[PDB]
């Protein structure tokens, strides 16, 4: 369903999110 | 072999092989653990999830059935079977495998395989200990979990009327268990039982106790607020102040440990000595020798009607679970009671 | 390889990934 | 006559707990 | 032998296992799924717990038959 | 060799783990075992 | 004599004979 | 010094001195078996072998008495009822004194082998350090044993120098002090089958001979020696106490499920008896035959056996006694003074009822009465508001065949329901309560004590194997580990 | 064994609350989650089920053959009942009481009729529904609901009762025993 | 229900409640990744 | 006795009266009171308030301000002899 389908997309967005921070300050420099 | 040509053999070569230092150490004692208690895992993972009930209790008791974790079980076989070993190729299953899962062979199956296991792993258990040539006190802790298997998996349903009313392997069964062992055996009121719960609860406070009184009567060896850097291992100096502790405690509750190989085998002592008194009041019950009634108080409630203790209560209470509980859980009884001869109280 | 520790982890592993499909599929069973 | 062996006991026990508090062998620092 | 951080951090160890461990998980969902748990195991489908004969619990009460017994009270 | 992160790593096992565990709770309340 | 009857004599007084509990096949 | 626990370790190295203590140990259990026998004898009441069998009298050495072919005392009396005119020497009370007398002479040999410790025997000829040769003292020893349970096999059991074992038909009624031949197909395996005693003891004792002469002749390998330790009496304390829990288990699994060596007439039925219907279905067998031979109903009740009808009590079961009610059975339900007779129930309209009969697990159990076809007709209610199966609204009444009650019919409310609350029980019987202050609260059988002191004694005994066999093995660390 | 997959994304053939039962003609709606039961309180019951939770909740069907043309020639409603309170339970109590509050003299069960109803079959033969609350000095789940619904249709009376908990009423039976009720359809 | 105008929303706003439960989640993520510092 | 569910039904509790070891035990208050605090003062009699339960509110309050100062004593001895003070800490366990 497009509810589920949306729920879904905003769940991996947000799960994704704190994570990608982190590599992307690992990857980009340093200082975490 | 002393001091004498024995020359190598077979045995030699083998023995060389099992005692080699790796990542899981195999020794002659692992030929039989690791088989036997991977296939009592294994088939106990495999009852919960795929083997039903249906045939056995008239019960779901496994995941594909709709069951969870707490609520599947690899559940005993049927009271008509008796206490027969059923093998695979027994006269029962005669080869089926299929049909030996309905008949509920995978709870023999489990444990068997699990009573080996623990065989296994005490011999396990006295070969590492002899190889670093330490002491077998390990091994003679986990006798007492040993005897707990022995005499309420097989000890119990050997004396009763077949393996049915052992134990099935699952959360809610074991709770089923022990609720028929309340209601049909008292079994709460048997002292044997008493003298369990007494270890096991004073075991339970000799870990926390001295697992705290270690932590808080350290020494500083060390500057930072984290104490856990403070200790190498290769060091011949204790860690906790013995005379503080023993100060703090006899100044609070009156008594200490003064002697840490005294204290060390006391906490060794207790949970071993309580599970081998409770195996024993279960070796009572297999036979339904329970602690049941006192019989004086019995006397005195049957010609007094004002007389009633928490004993009595109890009693009424056991009646009250057997009476709904048999019904369901022993149906080879077939036991079809009419709702009024049921015992109930007022309203409820 | 075929070490002891791959012969354990791979006993424990694999049954378990299995059993794990399998529990996630019947997660998905309507009657 | 049983009232009587059940506070016999109970007190024997709470005897043995003071004796066993207030005149135990003291831990030598030695 | 190697410490096996340094095999949980390396691209052959990943390589064989994106292959393998997808391959275990869908041969278990297979498994389910296509009735061979059923059939290799004799739990009942949710629609065959109960007979047109006997509708209610089975109960095995034979035991030098109990091969036959559950032949004939399970689902065919 | 140590070419991906051992924290990363780890942290994508646990994230299949908790996505496990969260199916597991879902199929509490759907199909067979949900009381419906 | 009849073994039918005194069957269903001991099924009703108790569940679990060996009369009953043996060759209840074709029962 | 040494530890409360560790003083009997002082005779380890010490052959005469742990002579000394066996001999001390062994003119106890004598002297027990004794004074037990004397005991059971000054309790025991021969009077009625039907309905006050030595298993409802707590009679525990008695039976063993029995099994093996005593079954006279000199106070006149024989166990099977008869009269004892010429009970000889091995009377009850002649195996009492002959055991009392042994216990003494084990005593004052004890006393000699403590004062005489320091024996020639015990040096060995080379080193002059104490040493016992274990292996050939074990093929002494088995030798010894085989040639005992040879000649147990085949001159006592077997009747042609002894007297034979108690034998007895399958439902315990007459039962005798037999001779009996040895069984040497399959069925010398049949567990009930009294043959398969000799021909185990034959077979055994042969070959515990030959074993006993092997072990005579071949010594040890030295590889076996030293994973063995068959240098220290602690290895053969270990394997001595696995032995003897082994045999304890088989022996505590024989006694409850019941076999050839544990006769009903001598321990009690068993509760497998019960909770198989045995009595009951042979009952209901010789009442269905001579019903079709044209007997009426009081007939064929009042031939069938009294002793047979107490074997149908669940008071007689061993599973339902308690571990705190002590005693004899009959200080718990009274002495059974007569079989009251069949009690058969129908109600308003024909049909034969039949009360449900309590199962092994249930201290109480629910009044009901099941139809032929098993449906409920009749029940006591809890719940007498809106009752619709009770005894008054149904009209059961209970005619009894066979007893005291014979032809009695009672059709009134509260006795209907005290002959069925007696009816779930099995067969119904009078009690004497006031001879011994009955409370009312079934005991156990010597069956189910025996059963479960030796069931205990095998737990305890795994734990002591494990312990020794542990210190056998762990010896050189027993005081601790090296400082490396 | 078969070889049969599972039933993956493929709905639910229940979920409708109820299961039908035709038995001997007669037809009507069982609840889904109720299991047979072989006990026979009268001794014409026909059909009975009894819920897997609650033994009080339970419905059985009687076939009592009958020497009269039709149930409106039986008597009114009220004629019907006073017939037939043997389905009741007798008071097995013969103590004088006067000690149970809300009860009358040597009483320890009452019943109360809730109402009455007449529902027709498709072209004249009514249905006569009842409904009961029965009460007991222990007050037993706050009483039970007996739904009554009989008729004659070819020389046979069948009567429908169905017996449920007070509790159970207010948490939720009384939706599944009133469409048990309402499905009697005997002709 | 959301006012009309963000009932579309209503997706996003059912998972919102757990970014907490994730935020001490990402501090351990953030301390592994400097290997527990 | 004690009447503990507040319908003039007693139960007895004691050795005096009839209990051994196992059975003996001091019966909570009754139901008719609930929560509301009975003292030995707050009642007309002292045979009133042993038939109420009012021994077992006298010894649940007495025992949970010591089992609480007993908890801070633990902290206050492991603090007066220098030792760190979470022996306390560990005891709140049975404490809760
Ligand atoms: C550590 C090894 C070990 C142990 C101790 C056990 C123990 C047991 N398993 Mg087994 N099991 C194991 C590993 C083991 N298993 C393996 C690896 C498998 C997987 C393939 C199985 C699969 C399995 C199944 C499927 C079943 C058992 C069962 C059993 C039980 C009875 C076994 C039996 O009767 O055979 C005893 C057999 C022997 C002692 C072998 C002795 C044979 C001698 C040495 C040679 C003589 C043979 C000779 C060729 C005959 C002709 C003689 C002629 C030449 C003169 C027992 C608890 C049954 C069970 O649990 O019941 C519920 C059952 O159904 N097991
Ligand atoms: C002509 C041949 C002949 C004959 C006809 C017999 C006949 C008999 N033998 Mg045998 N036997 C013979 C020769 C013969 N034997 C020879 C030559 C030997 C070698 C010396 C033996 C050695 C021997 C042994 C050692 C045993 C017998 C037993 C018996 C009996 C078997 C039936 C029975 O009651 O078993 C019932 C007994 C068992 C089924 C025991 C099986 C072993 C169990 C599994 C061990 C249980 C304990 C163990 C620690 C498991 C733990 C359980 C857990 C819950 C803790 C019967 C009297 C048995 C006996 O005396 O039983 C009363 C017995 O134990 N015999
Ligand atoms: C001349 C000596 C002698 C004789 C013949 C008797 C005779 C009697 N004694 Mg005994 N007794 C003796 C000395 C003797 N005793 C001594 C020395 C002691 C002290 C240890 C006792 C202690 C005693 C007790 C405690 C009891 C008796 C009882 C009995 C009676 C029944 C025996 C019975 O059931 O045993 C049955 C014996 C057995 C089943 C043991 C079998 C042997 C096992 C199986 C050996 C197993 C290990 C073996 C080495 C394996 C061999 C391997 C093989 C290949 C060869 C009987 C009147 C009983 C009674 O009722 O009297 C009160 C009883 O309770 N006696
Ligand atoms: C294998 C051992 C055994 C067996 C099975 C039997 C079995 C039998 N004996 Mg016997 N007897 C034995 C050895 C044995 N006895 C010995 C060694 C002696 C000498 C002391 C006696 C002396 C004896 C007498 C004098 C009498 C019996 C009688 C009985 C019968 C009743 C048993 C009973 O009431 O149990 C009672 C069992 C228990 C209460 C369970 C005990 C569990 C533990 C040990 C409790 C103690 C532990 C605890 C920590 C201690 C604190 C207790 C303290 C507060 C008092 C029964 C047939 C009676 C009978 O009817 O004779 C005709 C009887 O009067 N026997
Ligand atoms: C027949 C077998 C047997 C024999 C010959 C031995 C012999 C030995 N044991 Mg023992 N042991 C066995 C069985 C056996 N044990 C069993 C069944 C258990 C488990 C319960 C153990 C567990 C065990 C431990 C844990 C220890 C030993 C140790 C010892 C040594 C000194 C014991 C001592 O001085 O006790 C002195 C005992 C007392 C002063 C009083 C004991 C009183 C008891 C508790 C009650 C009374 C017993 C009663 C009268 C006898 C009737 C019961 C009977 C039927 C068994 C000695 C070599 C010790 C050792 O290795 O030393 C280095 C040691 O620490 N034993
Ligand atoms: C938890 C159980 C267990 C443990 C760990 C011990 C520990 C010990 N035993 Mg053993 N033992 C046990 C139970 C146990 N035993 C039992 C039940 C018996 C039978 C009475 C014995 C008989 C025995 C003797 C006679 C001796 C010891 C000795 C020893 C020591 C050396 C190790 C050894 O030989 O292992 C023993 C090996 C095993 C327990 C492994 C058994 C594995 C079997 C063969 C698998 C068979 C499976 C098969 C399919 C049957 C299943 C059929 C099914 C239907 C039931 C050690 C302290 C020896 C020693 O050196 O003492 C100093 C010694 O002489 N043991
Ligand atoms: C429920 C309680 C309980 C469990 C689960 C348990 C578990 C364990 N104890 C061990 C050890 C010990 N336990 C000890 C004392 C105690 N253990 C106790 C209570 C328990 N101990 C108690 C109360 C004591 C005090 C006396 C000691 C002294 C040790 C050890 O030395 C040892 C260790 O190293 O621990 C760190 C471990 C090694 C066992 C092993 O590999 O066997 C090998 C055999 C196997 C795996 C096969 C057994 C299969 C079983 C018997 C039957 C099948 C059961 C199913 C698989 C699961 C069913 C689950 C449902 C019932 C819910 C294992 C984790
Ligand atoms: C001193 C310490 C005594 C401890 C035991 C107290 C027994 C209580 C009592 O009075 O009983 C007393 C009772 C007898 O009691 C009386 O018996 C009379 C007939 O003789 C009448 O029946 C009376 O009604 C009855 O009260 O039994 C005993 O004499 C005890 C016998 C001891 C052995 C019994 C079997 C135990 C079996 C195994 C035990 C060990 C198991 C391994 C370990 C566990
Ligand atoms: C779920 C609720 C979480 C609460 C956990 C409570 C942790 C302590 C339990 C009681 C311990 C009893 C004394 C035992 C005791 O004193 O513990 C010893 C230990 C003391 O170590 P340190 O003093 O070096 O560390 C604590 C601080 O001083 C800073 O490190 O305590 C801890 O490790 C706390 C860390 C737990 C981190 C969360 C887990
Ligand atoms: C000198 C002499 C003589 C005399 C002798 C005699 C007289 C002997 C005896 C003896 C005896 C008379 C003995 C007896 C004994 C007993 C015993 C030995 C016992 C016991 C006990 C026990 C051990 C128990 C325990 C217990 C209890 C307590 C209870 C329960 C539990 C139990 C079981 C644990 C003569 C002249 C002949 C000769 C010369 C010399
Ligand atoms: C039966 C049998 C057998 C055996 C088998 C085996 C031995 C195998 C296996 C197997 C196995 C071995 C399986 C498994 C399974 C597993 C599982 C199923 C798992 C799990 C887990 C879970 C599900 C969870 C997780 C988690 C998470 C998610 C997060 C948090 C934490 C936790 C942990 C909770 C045979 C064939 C021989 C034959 C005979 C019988
Ligand atoms: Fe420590």
């Amino acid at each position: 369903s497009l509810t589920l389908i949306l729920q879904l997309v905003a769940l991996f967005a947000v799960v994704a999110a704190g994570p990608l921070v982190v590599v992307l300050l690992s990857v980009r420099g340093g200082n975490l | 072999i002393g001091t004498y040509q024995e020359k190598r053999t077979w045995f030699d070569d083998a023995d060389d092989w099992l005692r080699q230092d790796r990542f899981v150490f195999v020794g002659w004692s692992g030929l039989l653990l690791l088989p036997c208690a991977y296939f009592a895992v294994g088939g106990w993972l495999t009852g919960c999830t795929f083997v039903t009930s249906w045939y056995t209790h008239g019960l779901a008791s496994s995941y594909i059935e709709g069951c969870n974790f707490l609520t599947a079980a690899v559940s005993t076989p049927a009271n008509s079977l008796g206490h027969s070993l059923l093998f695979v190729w027994g006269p029962e299953a005669q080869g089926d495998l299929t049909r030996w899962f309905q008949l509920g062979g995978l709870w023999a199956f489990v444990a068997l395989h699990g009573a080996f296991g623990l065989i296994g792993f005490m011999l396990r258990q006295f070969e590492i200990a002899r190889s670093v040539n330490l002491r077998p006190y390990n091994a003679i802790a986990f006798s007492a979990p040993i005897a707990v298997f022995v005499s309420v998996f097989l000890i119990y349903p050997l004396g009763q009327s077949g393996w049915f009313f052992a134990p099935s392997f699952g959360v809610a069964s074991i709770f089923r268990f022990i609720l028929f062992f309340q209601g049909f055996h008292n079994w709460t009121l048997n002292p044997f039982h008493m003298m369990g719960v007494a270890g096991v609860l004073g075991a339970a406070l000799l870990c926390a106790i001295h697992g705290a009184t270690v932590e808080n009567t350290l020494f500083e060896d060390g500057d930072g607020a984290n104490t856990f850097r403070a200790f190498n291992p290769t060091q011949a100096e204790e860690t906790y102040s013995m005379v503080t502790a023993n100060r703090f405690w006899s100044q609070i509750f009156g008594v200490a440990f003064s002697n840490k190989r005294w204290l060390h085998f006391f906490m060794l002592f207790v949970p071993v000595t309580g599970l081998w008194m409770s195996a024993l009041g279960v070796v009572g019950l297999a036979l339904n020798l329970r602690a049941y009634d006192f019989v004086s108080q019995e006397i005195r409630a049957a010609e007094d009607p004002e007389f009633e203790t928490f004993y009595t209560k109890n009693i009424l209470l056991n009646e009250g679970i057997r009476a709904w509980m048999a019904a369901q859980d022993q149906p080879h009884e077939k036991l079809t009671l009419p709702e009024e001869v049921l015992p109930r109280g007022n309203a409820l | 390889i075929f070490t002891v520790r791959w012969l354990a982890i791979h006993a424990i592993a694999v049954p378990t990934i299995f059993f794990l499909g399998a529990i996630t599929a019947m997660q998905f069973i309507q009657r | 006559m049983e009232a009587l062996v059940y506070t016999f006991l109970l007190i024997g026990t709470l005897g043995i707990i003071f004796f066993s508090i207030f005149f135990r062998e003291p831990p030598r620092i030695a | 032998e190697r410490p096996f951080s340094d095999i949980l951090t390396s691209i052959r160890y990943w390589v064989i296992h994106s292959i393998t461990v997808p391959s275990l998980f869908i041969a278990g969902w297979l498994f389910v799924s296509t009735g061979l748990a059923y059939d290799v195991f004799g739990s009942p489908r949710p629609n065959e717990y109960f007979t047109e004969d006997r509708q209610d619990a089975p109960l095995i009460t034979d035991r030098f038959n109990a091969l036959e017994q559950v032949k004939k009270l399970s689902a065919q | 060799i140590g070419r991906i992160p051992l924290w990363l790593v780890g942290t994508v096992v646990g994230l299949l783990a908790i996505g496990l565990l969260a199916i597991f709770f879902y199929g509490s309340y759907v199909g067979l075992g949900s009381s419906l | 004599q009849r073994v039918r009857t005194v069957l269903d004599m001991d099924d009703p007084a108790k569940e679990e004979t060996v009369k009953e509990l043996r060759k209840d096949i074709n029962n | 010094g040494l530890p409360w626990y560790r003083v009997h370790t002082v005779v380890i190295n010490d052959p005469g001195r742990l002579i000394s203590v066996h001999l001390m140990h062994t003119a106890l259990v004598a002297g027990w078996a004794g004074a037990m026998t004397l005991f059971e004898i000054a309790v025991f009441d021969p009077s009625d072998p039907v309905l006050n069998p030595m298993w409802r009298q707590g009679m525990f050495v008695l039976p063993f008495l029995t099994r093996l072919g005593v079954t006279q005392s000199w106070g006149g009396w024989t166990i099977s009822g008869e009269t004892s005119s010429n009970p000889g020497i091995w009377s009850y009370e002649g195996a009492a004194a002959s055991h009392i007398v042994l216990s003494g002479l084990l005593f004052l040999a004890s006393v000699w082998h403590w004062v005489y410790w320091d024996l020639e025997l015990f040096r060995d000829p080379r080193t002059g350090k104490t040493a016992l040769d274990l292996p050939k003292i074990f093929g002494i020893h088995l030798f010894l044993a085989g040639l005992l349970c040879f000649g147990f096999g085949a001159f006592h059991v077997t009747g042609v120098f002894g007297p034979g074992i108690w034998v007895s038909d399958p439902y315990g009624l007459t039962g005798s002090v037999q001779p009996v031949a040895p069984s040497w197909g399959a069925e010398g395996f049949d567990p009930y089958n009294p043959g398969g005693v000799p021909a185990h003891h034959i077979a055994a004792g042969i070959l515990g001979v030959l074993a006993g002469l092997f072990h005579l002749c071949v010594r040890p390998s030295i590889r076996l020696y030293f994973g063995l330790s068959m240098g220290s009496i602690e290895s053969v304390l270990s394997s001595s106490i696995a032995a003897v829990f082994w045999a304890a288990f088989v022996v505590a699994g024989t006694m409850w499920y019941g076999s050839a060596a544990t006769p009903i007439e001598l321990f009690g039925p068993t509760r497998y008896q019960w909770d198989q219907g045995f009595f009951q279905q042979e009952i209901q067998k010789r009442v269905a035959q001579s019903t079709s031979e044209g007997l009426s109903v009081s007939e064929a009740w009042a031939k069938i056996p009294e002793k047979l009808a107490f074997y149908d009590y669940i008071g007689n079961n061993p599973a339902k006694g308690g571990l705190f009610r002590t005693g004899a059975m009959n200080s718990g339900d009274g002495i059974a003074v007569g079989w009251l007779g069949h009690a058969s129930f129908k109600d308003q309209e024909g049909r034969e009822l039949f009360v449900r009969r309590m199962p092994t697990f249930f201290e109480t159990f629910p009044v009901v009465l099941i139809d032929k076809d098993g449906v409920v007709r009749a029940d006591v209610p809890f719940r007498k508001a809106e009752s619709k199966y009770s005894i008054e609204q149904v009209g059961v009444s209970v005619t009894f065949y066979g007893g005291e009650l014979n032809g009695l019919t009672f059709t009134d409310p509260s006795t209907v329901k005290k002959y069925a609350r007696k009816a779930q029980l099995g067969e119904i019987f009078e009690f004497d309560r006031s001879t011994l202050q009955s409370d009312g609260v079934f005991r156990s059988s010597p069956r189910g004590w025996f059963t479960f002191g030796h069931l205990s004694f095998a737990l305890l005994f795994f734990f002591g194997h494990i312990w020794h066999g542990s210190r056998t093995i762990f010896r050189d660390v027993f005081a601790g580990i090296d400082e490396d | 064994a078969y070889g049969e997959g599972a039933n993956v994304f493929g709905r639910v053939t229940n979920k409708s609350g109820f299961v039908p039962y035709a038995g001997d003609s007669f037809a009507l709606l069982l609840p889904s989650k109720w299991n047979p039961s072989d006990e026979k309180e009268v001794d014409s019951i026909v059909l009975r089920y009894a819920d897997n939770f609650d033994a009080v909740n339970n419905v059985y069907v009687i076939a009592q053959d009958t020497d009269k043309s039709s149930i409106q020639d039986y008597g009114s409603p009220e004629e019907f009942i006073s017939q037939f309170g043997y389905l009741l339970g007798r008071q097995a109590w013969a103590g004088q009481t006067v000690s149970e509050g809300g009860f009358d003299a040597n009483k320890v069960s009452s019943a109360a009729l809730l109402g009455v109803a007449t529902e027709k079959d498709k072209k004249g033969k009514t249905y006569y529904k009842f409904e009961i609350l029965s009460r007991t000095a222990d007050g037993n789940e706050g009483g039970r609901h007996q739904l009554v619904k009989a008729t004659v249709s070819n020389g046979k009376l069948y009567l429908l009762k169905v017996q449920a908990g007070d509790k159970r009423w207010f948490k939720g039976t009384d939706k599944e025993c009133l469409g048990v009720l309402d499905s009697f359809t005997v002709v | 229900k959301l006012p009309e105008a963000y009932a579309p929303f209503s997706p996003i706003v059912d998972v919102l409640p757990i970014i907490p439960v994730l935020f001490i989640l990402l501090a351990f993520v953030w301390q592994a990744s400097v290997s527990f510092r | 006795p004690v009447d503990i569910d507040g319908i003039r039904e007693p139960v007895s509790g004691s050795l005096l009266y009839g209990n051994n070891i196992i059975t003996g035990a001091v019966v909570p208050t009754s139901n008719a009171i609930g929560l509301h605090f009975y003292p030995i003062w707050e009642a007309a009699s002292l045979d009133e308030w042993l038939y109420n339960g009012g021994p077992y509110q006298l010894v649940v309050c007495h025992f949970f301000l010591g089992v609480c100062c007993y908890m801070g004593r633990e902290w206050e001895l492991s603090y007066r002899l220098g030792m760190r003070p979470w022996i306390a800490v560990a005891y709140s366990a049975p404490v809760a």
